[PDB]
């Protein structure tokens, strides 16, 4: 997940944009 | 540089302010 | 409760306090 | 809509749930 | 779904959203 | 404490309503 | 120090970093 | 009070200390 | 990604978001 | 400058960026 | 009292509102 | 650093100041 992308492990500015509507 | 852990409320702070006006889903079951 | 006065980042703070791990959409008007 | 009236004018917890997952 | 640990300014923060205008105690120490 | 209803164990939104004044 | 603008969330957080575990109220007029 | 002040006017840290607990 | 308003707070977490550990001024007119 | 316009119009996550560490 | 951790964001948050119109920096590499 | 004046362990109001410009 988000979560796991991001929050587990780590992410780029570019992956929260994954995110996007 | 190596970027950050974001939980919880960091990590949808971090979402609106990539995203703003085009908004978002946060969906953590994912 | 009580009624909010919620702009900008505080509104994605109240959808995740009140959606938390369920999730949310932040769908503003375009 | 929610984004809109909870910033012009007030809306509750109640109504924000109306947006969860 | 299960809500969470709330710490430190998260917590005041939460507090606030839920009471707003009839405002609230923090009194950690009980 | 509410540091003991809510940030070491885990609460209501309805708990952190019994601190509201 | 220096005087600060705070409204809303970021006042509660105010009381948060000033007073902390001592802990406070937070009380608008009504 | 200290809520409608720091909000319309300005208030400094110490002021806001006449409210800690 | 999308322009922001960004205003007190908000900012220096912007700051904080776009610049992290490689660090950041926060230097307002005067 | 930065502060001012990103509060009075509105900046990049780009624009940002020039006041980076 | 004992004052706190602050981490990340919170750190930022609590320079921001102590320096205000002075401003700051944030060099976490120091 | 600050992240050890003050993350790392923990500092005074005060020392923050120590940061402003
Ligand atoms: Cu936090
Ligand atoms: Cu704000």
């Amino acid at each position: 997940g988000i979560v796991e992308q991001c929050c587990t492990s780590i992410c780029s500015l570019y992956q929260l944009e994954n995110y996007c509507n | 540089f190596v970027n950050q852990h974001l939980c919880g409320s960091h990590l949808v702070e971090a979402l609106y302010l990539v995203c703003g006006e085009r908004g978002f889903f946060y969906t953590p079951k994912t």
